[PDB]
């Protein structure tokens, strides 16, 4: 079998393949995650270079791993499918062996472990994907939001963004998001998520996707018109 | 215990003038218990017809297997499989399980689309081909069917006369078998039309 | 290119030497061993204020009598910790007893040089393994990706290590109390850290014979930081 | 052998006999048929002693590793399932195991029956071994959810005594355990010989036996 | 040893791109243009054969359009031999699904499967990727008529209209201009041929340089029919639409 | 230069540079001395610390009741090779009820090291070993190089500044070989030998490591206050 | 058909004292009605103040003892010459036995020594590795002849104090090493009289804090 | 874990399964639920060898739940039954087959039709208006053959089911400790808590 | 699992003051057929050990080849192969015992009963038994098969316990062995008159005696035995 060590240290103590995988994430469309008091919202950029697209059937950017946990990403689209499939299999495997669904932290730890494994196994390259994993633990009303990256490190975030121009939207979130008082309602949380993407997106038309996840497996994706109403209200307040 | 008689059932095929007929009962049972009166044992892949008797799970498995294989055949060959070719495929597929066989008695019936020649064939559970000119029998009342066919059959019967012959062969054979009956179907097959007839029979 | 298991002209393995450079870029971790217990402390180093700092887990329990702190590519440490926990619990299964700290450390270090063309590269993380057993008392070990492990009275690893180690050289003595060690870790962490040290960007832990391995609450550490500030202002 | 376990208001009682036989020969008068998996989990033991000891001692390994990884104590449901899945690996191979996994977790007191077939049953009351039928009689007629800890301990004790008297392969001594949310509490070793006469006098039972 | 000769087909560039995937896409840009257009009452597949000869036996020839099952077909752009490897695998997957669930495989599930196979060759194994881009035209009872594309990276997307191969930039602009949502198959047939006629590198678009197919519910009542056009039938539709 | 990228490549003059680089790792290692008489065999090792807070790296490893070694170079490689010796000694005892001859132990170590010098993917061992033992033919001392070369000697030294100790033993040859039935005097000669390799530092109580095996003496290691007698 | 098992007879006895332990066994080895050896040692000093006997099928017995002795050696190598405690040895033997759960060592194993508080300890194993700490255990051919006698004379079962008539039990007073050896010798002398596989010789290994000592006694050779 | 019945009426499928579990000569449990929900509108009851039944049922459940998440879509009862049949047909020629008989009661939301599939451990599948496994059919089928209509209401189906259970309770030698009854219709799966 | 086909009967042995004696007849039986009359079942290993084998002859020939290979292997890279590092009886036995037990543990035994007789480096007598089950034991006298039942009783009258060994000379020991072989020839239906005898002494080394015969037999009393009860003529 093909055993070639592709991910190796350089003289300065860097693993270039892992670092170049992060450059693939930088190229990917922007993804953002914001957790309110009783919800988490996942926002995703859709590049409008591709029209004539069939939006019914085109792979959506946010994926359900279980009924209570979702996963969004930035980077190589094909790579993300492998992580999503593995995560979905592990979720069912946990329910089967332990008789509880996965916690959000556990699912994150698993996906992050798969990514790490692909940085020191022979004959394989790292995943060119960073993920945002959000949801609610079974019988728990505390929001959960985690981030993973190609190296395999993971951590919890009050709010986070990944992908292209994520530096800019993180700048926005750092000055607009208050920890002492997070977005108290679904409205406020979605509004702040749309506002953050409007710093980077271009047109607020079909370029912004929003998915709201509430406790007890309550997950819904907002439509174009619903998002368009947020886009309208934001700029009308801005004209002042 | 005997896998070839747990579920019961029969299939018979016959050749006629520019036609073939294939027929089967509708019973599925668990030994003495009758379970289903709608368990058809004849399938078709294009214009080639396959009847299968024996262990019902293998009947279903093999149908799905031959649908699988004839669909790939058609995609690659760009034509429907012929009865002669399909017969060899059934034989090959059964023999590959030589030491762990499907407990079945398959029967092929059809008309070659190019030559127009009527064709029938029978197999044992491991693949041995019986290519008879007159008739093929299979199932838990095969002895009874041999008796009926041997006396009732005559060559070059017209389609509607062949229908009566094969129907009476099946019915009366099934009525001397505990594990066969509960309805019956007869296919009359011509080069470009096939008629399917459900027969009325005693339900014990 | 060149083999992953290649020797340099000086007689060193290139990849092992390069992984040591990755560890130098890691956040600082410090350990101090006393006769009352071993203290482990780390710099959390959150990359952003929106990152919830209590999710940064650089101090980890291996068993009730063994703790561990990490520095470098911390993702690499997870499989090492998993092996350590398995080795500790497996030995208890086979022998109905606690495993020796040295034996646990040796088991972790056996993974180190299992790379080639096994894993494709060495680990890019160093570990401070602290614990207690009945035979050798309180112990602190430094496990490297070379497969070598040294026992230490006190040790610092990570970006501020040589400055911290010089400080540990002067401060450590064989009569240190647990409380004195706690303040000493906090003092040296505060010295080498970029950002100002508080209970949210630094973490303490210890291992004692009585209570075993414990990670300190942010409230508990905050008091020790306030106690440190006052005693430094006392002269 | 006779083992039982039952759920009640303030936890679960676990009671077992202490006899081991090799045919008619009594090889042991005092085997321990309760394994202290951990301070919050108990397992009874009937069938092959080695299978029970080995696989439940290993279960404790798995439960400890679970707590180290996740930071929480494992549930009774999850623990019982890990054990049942180990059995299914050696299914058809001759393992012999029948035990009650007893504990207290988030859903309250919990009790699961697990055997070598892979069977995994949640329930309020269970009994296994050659003398289980005798223990069931005493249990079924006296069991309430409304039992006190004192009365529940006596019930499990009295139920083993019933089996020890009638079943030839049950006896020796009775071991009691009470499982709380703060952990299991051992309630001593009780010789059946001494217990029988004591219970006969105080209770008035076993009139047919001369004392 | 052997390391010396290893090209390392599954590595990132400093910019975070996959060398071999990018170079495979460069290869595909020289292949004959294939177009797919989705309408309300069916799907059209049109494709240009590469500089042919008069001695090529066209009526038995197939280099662009392939049948995966009765409901799903693909248009190929790139190495034909590479495509046939993947096509046969997809045909098997469709039959595996049909055997397992006793229902025809949904279009996307087949597409995802093939796209995952392509993905694997970019992440592990040290082998070159498949130099192929597919346009998938299919129907199922969940989403109805569907168009997809996949490329050597293993990424796939859904489309109302799409082109692969040569001159996709020019072709996509022309499709984006004239395509409407309420369009029908007969209109889509015309759009596809008109787009190829304008983007082609050949002097003129003739029947012998084309492969054509439709997927219609123009099959007697609630069912779907695949029509791989014969040479004479391509010649007729060219006259009907007013190109020759 | 162009021929040192892997162990599978000869240079134009017929050299194996990766093996030579592995040999270099031994020269960087701390000094250790071996010597024997007709009744006993002794190992003396200068242990090295990381700093003043650190412990002194152990140098001597027991392989059996009648055999053991001292190391210089990559310590993990010594652990691998000593583990192999422990297994081979043990195989001989369990299967043949026979204590493994020291000479045969050397042949086994040679062959194990050799396989790592002729194959692609692997690397040579980066450690040198001094094996002492007492078997049916008396006391023995072996020197192991990771090139595969194993040599039986009266005395030797390996590691940094080992040349000084080696010259001393070459002078003292006729004296220390005759130290029969006197373990303390044989150790003294070894401690005096290793002293010829010291600079700036001297032999302290946690610095010195000594091992001995002989006629009626199982392989035993002395550390700490047990070697203060010899300082 | 090939039978991989056999029966070499023999009887062993382990008794734990207050600060000592004894493991005794007869030295006769047999097949069917024949004597293989009148003196074939069956109780072994395994190091670390632990004594062991694996009685039943001698080939499996020798194999298990050999593997346990080996395990003690490697425990020293792997864990810095730490002394293997009797409880740790016991758990280790369980895994050696259960490792062959589906093709067992056909033996009844007993080990003896001192626990970590210096008190006498005996552990008893079945062929597939179930074990427990015990005060008194006989194993092998004449086990059923010996154990009832030990219940009566070591634990004072069914013995009550004269005058009380069943009301007060005979108190469980501690036995000296000399007292235990007397009960061991009388156990084997009585077993020799009534069991054909028991005889020739009796070898006793005594474990104290000072180490392991041996005592040998002649038994009837018929 | 012996008796499992099924009946498909106008707008729903009703599954009835016994509550008893026996170990040796003792009944361990009289409230055992021999069923698993595979999807919101698909229920599977089971009976066969101890252990294998639950293990197989849960394995099937996990696979259907995995499919549901991957595709964000509920498989039709027919598709689920075919998957289950293949797994049993696979299993019968394995080293150690899974000795499990099942009934699959589902409501097809596309066709708006209830569906009942009977599959034995060999992988013998049949779609039926009413079904059973083992000997259960020997006592009940004569009543079902007489009284059953395809236009029966859910309430009439329950009444016919009560008659079947009463006949079982009269002529069966084993005490199966009554049955748990569950209904599968357009709104999903619910349990009849008084039967 | 197999069955023995061609078989050798008893091997008998005992210790005496300065060494050990071992003996075995020269027959290879094929059931009740006395098929092969020139089979050597005592196989010397060096000048200090003799391995006596009974049971399956095909397996005996296999063991004979293992021992031959063992001597070859021991000499490899061994300057003291004919001195301090020569094969000992104890080494040879432990090796065979390991092989026998391993083979029974794979359910494919070497169908034999083996006695290893020899003298160690320090002059100590070595005598130990091993069989197809891997069972091992030592005793002042050892015998296999029929020898166990008939020879041991006679040999134990000479050396009944350990303390009798120094009191037993080589002449007395050989005499007892030779008498035992005669008794086995009278009473074992699978024995022959021809046998081999080996003496391993710590002073005079290995003496291997071939083509020995059972002599001084008593048969004359048979002439007076008539009928089975009442017959006089
Ligand atoms: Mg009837
Ligand atoms: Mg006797």
């Amino acid at each position: 079998g093909y055993d070639r060590a592709l991910s190796i240290f350089s003289p300065d103590g860097h693993i270039f393949q892992v670092e170049y995988a992060l450059e693939a994430v930088k190229r990917g469309t922007c993804a953002v995650g914001v957790k309110g008091k009783n919800c988490v919202v996942l926002g995703c950029e859709r590049r409008s270079t591709l029209k004539l697209q069939d939006t019914r059937i085109t792979p959506s950017k946010v994926s359900k791993i279980d009924s209570h946990v979702v996963l969004s990403f930035s980077g190589l689209n094909a790579d993300s499918r492998i992580l999503i499939e593995k995560a979905r299999v592990e979720a069912q495997s946990h329910r089967l062996t332990l008789e509880d669904p996965v916690t959000v932290e556990y699912l994150t730890r698993y996906v992050a472990g798969v990514q790490q494994r692909y940085t020191q196994s022979g004959g394989v390259r790292p995943f060119g994907v960073s993920t945002l994993i959000a949801g609610f633990d079974p019988r728990d009303d505390e929001p959960k939001l985690y981030q993973t990256e190609p190296s395999g490190i993971y951590s919890s975030w009050s709010a986070q963004t990944i992908g292209r121009n994520s530096k800019t939207v993180r700048e926005f979130l750092e000055k607009n998001y208050d920890r002492k008082e997070p977005p108290a309602t679904v409205e406020e949380c979605v509004k702040l998520t749309v506002r953050s993407l409007l710093e980077v997106v271009q047109t607020g038309a079909k370029n912004i996707e929003i998915t709201v996840v509430k406790p007890d497996s309550d997950i819904v994706a907002l439509s174009s018109e619903e998002i368009n109403q947020y886009v309208t209200q934001i700029e009308q307040e801005k004209q002042e | 215990s005997d896998p070839s008689s747990i579920n019961g059932g029969i299939v018979v095929a016959m050749t006629g003038k520019d036609c073939v007929a294939i027929a089967c009962d509708l019973r599925l049972g668990s030994q003495s218990l009758g379970v289903s009166n709608k368990f058809e044992k004849i399938f078709h892949y294009g214009h080639v017809f396959l009847g299968i008797t024996g262990l019902a799970t293998d009947v279903t498995t093999l149908n799905e297997m031959f649908r699988y294989k004839t669909n790939l055949y058609k995609l690659k060959e760009e034509r429907a499989i012929e009865p002669e070719t399909f017969t060899q495929l059934v034989s090959s597929s059964l023999y590959e399980r030589r030491f762990g066989p499907y407990f079945v008695g398959p029967v092929v019936a059809g008309i070659n689309s190019k030559s127009g020649k009527p064709f029938i064939a029978g197999f044992d559970l491991i693949g041995c081909i019986d290519e008879a000119k007159d008739f093929i029998v299979s199932g838990t009342a095969s002895d009874q069917l041999f008796g009926m066919c041997e006396s009732l059959y005559e060559p070059n019967l017209e389609p509607e006369d062949l229908f009566e012959t094969i129907s009476q062969a099946l019915l009366n054979a099934a009525d001397r078998d505990a594990l066969s009956g509960w309805g019956a179907v007869v296919y009359i097959i011509k080069k470009d039309e096939v008629v399917k007839r459900y027969l009325k029979m005693r339900q014990d | 290119d060149r083999g992953v298991s290649t020797f340099s002209p000086e007689g060193r393995l290139f990849q092992v030497e390069y992984s040591l450079e990755a560890i130098k870029l890691g956040s600082t971790a410090i350990g101090i061993a006393t006769k009352e217990g071993v203290v482990l402390g780390v710099e959390k180093r959150a990359t952003s204020p929106l990152l919830e700092s209590d999710s940064i887990e650089k101090i980890v329990e291996i068993d009730r009598h063994i703790g561990c702190a990490m520095s470098g590519l911390t993702a690499d440490a997870r499989s090492m910790i998993e092996h350590a926990r398995t080795a500790a619990v497996t030995h208890n299964l086979y022998y109905d007893e606690d495993i020796n700290v040295e034996s646990l450390t040796q088991s972790v270090c056996d993974l180190a040089l299992r790379f080639g063309e096994l894993m494709s590269r060495p680990f890019g993380v160093a570990l401070l393994i602290a614990g207690h057993d009945a035979d050798d008392g309180y112990q602190l070990f430094h496990a490297e990706p070379s497969g070598t492990f040294y026992r230490y009275n006190a040790k610092a690893i990570g970006s501020g290590s040589e400055g911290a180690q010089a400080e540990l050289l002067n401060e450590w003595h064989s009569s240190l109390t647990l409380k004195e060690a706690e303040l000493l870790v906090l003092k040296i962490l505060k010295q080498v850290m970029e950002e100002k040290l508080d209970e949210n960007n630094a973490q303490l832990s210890c291992i004692t014979k009585q209570d075993g391995f414990k990670i300190y609450d942010n409230e508990k550490t905050a008091e020790l930081i306030k106690e440190l500030k006052e005693k430094e202002a006392a002269e | 052998t006779t083992t039982l376990a039952f759920k009640f208001q303030h936890g679960v009682i676990a009671a077992v006999d202490s006899r081991a036989s090799a045919g008619s020969y009594i090889s042991a008068l005092r085997v321990n048929k309760v394994i202290e998996i951990n301070p919050y989990l108990l397992g009874t033991m009937s069938g092959c002693a080695a299978d029970c000891q080995y696989w439940e001692t290993l279960l404790a390994k798995e439960c400890r590793l679970y707590y180290l990884r996740n930071g929480e104590r494992i549930s009774v449901s999850a623990a019982s399932k890990l054990l049942s899945n180990m059995m299914c690996q050696y299914r058809g191979m001759g393992l012999s195991m029948g035990s009650m996994i007893c504990g207290w977790d988030k859903k309250g007191p919990g009790l699961y029956y697990v055997d070598e077939h892979g069977t995994r049953l949640s329930g309020n009351m269970f009994s296994t071994g050659s003398g289980n039928t005798y223990a069931y009689g005493v249990l079924d007629s006296n069991y309430k959810w409304d039992l006190s800890v004192e009365d529940a301990l006596y019930l499990g004790k009295r139920s083993i005594l019933a089996a020890a008297h009638r079943d030839a392969y049950s006896g020796g001594s009775v071991n009691l355990y009470h499982v709380t949310e703060d952990g299991w509490i051992y309630h001593g070793n009780h010789d059946v010989g001494e217990l029988f006469w004591k219970v006969k006098e105080e209770e008035g039972s076993f009139n047919n036996v001369i004392g | 040893g052997s390391r010396r000769y290893d090209s390392r087909t599954t590595i990132f560039s400093p910019e975070g791109r996959l060398y071999q995937v990018e170079y495979a896409l460069e290869s595909i840009s020289h292949a004959g243009t294939a177009i797919g257009i989705m309408a309300s009452d069916g799907i059209v597949l049109a494709a240009e054969r590469k500089v042919t000869s008069t001695l090529l036996e066209q009526d038995t020839s197939t280099e662009k359009l392939y049948k995966l099952n009765d409901k799903i077909a693909v248009a190929v752009a790139g190495l034909t031999a590479d495509a046939e490897i993947l096509i046969n695998t997809a045909r098997i997957h469709a039959q595996n699904y049909l055997k397992t669930y006793n229902e025809d495989i949904p279009v996307e599930i087949l597409v995802r499967r093939l796209s995952d196979i392509k993905q694997g060759y970019t992440q592990h194994g040290g082998l070159r990727p498949f130099g192929v881009s597919f346009i998938y035209a299919g129907y199922d009872d969940r989403y109805g008529y569907q168009l997809y594309t996949s490329n050597p990276s293993g990424n796939y997307t859904g489309w109302k209209a799409i082109s692969v191969g040569a001159n996709t930039s020019a072709a996509q602009t022309l499709l984006q201009m004239d395509y409407k949502d309420d369009m029908k198959v007969d209109d889509a047939i015309e759009l596809a041929l008109k787009t190829l006629s304008k983007t082609t590198d050949s002097s003129a678009l003739t029947y012998d340089r084309l492969e054509f197919a439709t997927i219609r519910k123009g099959a007697n009542d609630g069912e779907v029919y695949q029509k791989i056009f014969k040479p004479q039938e391509i010649k007729d539709i060219l006259v009907k639409t007013g190109i020759t | 230069n162009n021929y040192d990228g892997d162990t599978v490549t000869f240079s134009p003059t017929g050299r194996l540079f990766q093996v030579e680089y592995a040999l270099e790792a031994i020269k960087q290692g701390s000094v250790t001395v071996g010597l024997r008489s007709n009744t006993h065999a002794v190992l003396v090792a200068l242990k090295r610390n990381a700093d003043e807070l650190s412990s002194y790296q152990k140098k001597i490893i027991k392989c059996d009741e009648h055999m053991g070694l001292s190391l210089a170079g990559l310590a993990p490689d010594a652990r691998v090779l000593s583990n192999y010796l422990r297994q081979q000694c043990n195989y001989s005892s369990l299967v043949f009820n026979r204590k493994l001859a020291v000479e045969r132990a050397g042949h086994l170590l040679c062959d194990k090291a050799q396989k790592n010098t002729q194959s692609y993917g692997g690397r040579p061992y980066g450690v040198g070993l001094l094996i002492i033992g007492y078997d049916k033919s008396g006391a023995h001392l072996l020197e192991f190089q990771p090139s595969g070369n194993v040599t039986e000697l009266y005395g030797t030294a390996i590691g940094a500044r080992s040349q000084g100790a080696k010259t001393y033993l070459e002078r003292t040859l006729d004296t220390f070989i005759k130290i029969d039935g006197n373990p303390d005097e044989l150790i003294k000669a070894g401690v005096e030998a290793i002293s010829q390799s010291l600079r700036d530092e001297s032999l302290t109580v946690d610095n010195l490591s000594i091992a001995i095996v002989g006629k009626d003496t199982p392989f035993t290691i002395y550390d700490g206050e047990a070697v203060a007698k010899y300082i | 058909q090939f039978n991989p098992y056999g029966d070499n007879g023999g009887t062993i006895l382990g008794i734990a004292g207050e600060d000592f332990a004894v493991l005794a066994g007869d030295t006769r080895n047999i097949t069917d009605y024949s004597i293989n050896s009148r003196y074939e040692p069956k109780v072994f000093d395994c190091g670390d103040n632990i004594v062991m006997s694996a009685n039943g099928f001698a080939a499996d017995g020798d194999a298990l003892v050999k593997r346990f002795k080996n395990s003690v050696k490697w425990y020293h190598f792997d864990h810095n010459d730490k002394k293997l405690s009797i409880n740790s040895a016991a758990r280790n033997i369980q895994h050696l036995l259960y490792g062959k759960r589906f093709f067992p060592y056909y033996v009844h194993t007993i080990i003896a020594g001192l626990d970590e508080d210096g008190k006498g300890a005996v552990y008893s194993f079945d062929p597939v590795g179930s074990y427990e700490r015990e005060q008194c255990r006989a194993g092998g051919a004449a086990a059923s002849l010996i154990m009832p006698f030990l219940d009566n004379q070591v634990n004072f079962k069914n013995q009550y104090e004269p005058g009380t008539n069943g009301k007060v039990k005979k108190p469980l007073k501690y036995l000296s090493v000399e007292e235990v050896i007397k009960l061991v010798r009388d156990s084997f002398t009585s077993a020799t009289e009534r069991h054909i596989q028991v005889g020739d010789g009796l070898e006793i290994l005594i474990v104290t804090k000072d180490g392991v000592r041996k005592e040998f006694y002649e038994l009837k050779r018929d | 874990m012996d008796i499992i019945l099924g009946i498909r009426v106008q707008d729903s499928v009703i599954l009835a399964s016994s509550k008893a579990v026996t170990r040796g000569i003792s009944v361990l449990k009289d409230s055992d639920d021999k069923t698993r929900q595979l999807s919101p509108h698909t229920l599977m009851s089971f009976a066969g060898e101890a252990g294998d039944t639950v293990q197989f049922a849960e394995y099937i459940q996990a696979n259907i739940q995995l499919y549901s998440i991957r595709e964000d879509y509920e498989l039709s009862p027919q598709a689920v039954s075919s998957f289950v049949r293949q797994e049993l047909a696979k299993s019968i020629r394995s080293r150690r087959p899974y000795q499990v008989n099942v009934l699959i009661g589902g409501y097809d939301k596309k066709k708006n039709k209830p569906e009942l599939y009977q599959i034995d451990y060999l992988g013998t599948k049949v779609e039926l208006p009413y079904g059973a496994h083992g000997y259960s059919g020997f006592y009940t089928f004569s009543l079902l053959d007489h009284h059953y209509r395809p236009d029966m209401t859910t309430e009439e189906g329950l009444d016919l089911l009560k008659l079947c259970v009463q006949e079982l309770e009269k002529r069966m030698p084993m005490d199966f400790k009554g049955v748990i009854v569950k209904i599968v219709d357009k709104d999903g799966i619910r349990q009849v808590d008084d039967f | 699992t197999q069955q023995p086909i061609v078989t050798g009967t008893s091997v008998i042995s005992m210790k005496y003051d300065n060494g050990v004696i071992i003996a075995a007849d020269n027959l290879g039986s094929y059931g009740s057929l006395l098929r092969f009359n020139g089979v050597e079942r005592l196989i010397p290993v060096g000048d200090n050990t003799v391995v006596g084998i009974s049971g399956d002859i095909s397996d005996m020939q296999h063991i004979e080849r293992l021992l031959k290979d063992l001597v070859t292997e021991n000499a490899y890279d061994n300057p003291l192969a004919d001195a301090e590092e020569a094969l000992e009886p104890s080494y040879i036995f432990e090796y065979l015992a390991t092989v026998m037990y391993q083979r029974r543990s794979k359910m494919n035994p070497l169908w034999n009963a083996i006695i290893v007789a020899g003298v160690q480096s320090n002059g100590d007598q070595f005598l130990r038994y091993v069989n197809l089950l891997g069972v091992t034991y030592s005793s002042p006298t050892l015998a296999t098969g029929f020898g166990a039942h008939m020879a041991n009783p006679l040999l134990r009258k000479v050396v009944d316990r350990e303390s009798d060994i120094p009191k037993t000379t080589v002449q007395v020991a050989e005499e007892a062995i030779v008498n035992a072989m005669r008794v086995l020839y009278y009473r074992d239906a699978r024995s022959s008159r021809n046998f081999s005898l080996a003496i391993i002494d710590k002073n005079t080394g290995l003496t291997f005696k071939k083509n020995l015969q059972v002599e001084n037999m008593k048969w004359d009393f048979a002439k007076d035995i008539k009928g089975y009860g009442t017959q006089k003529i």
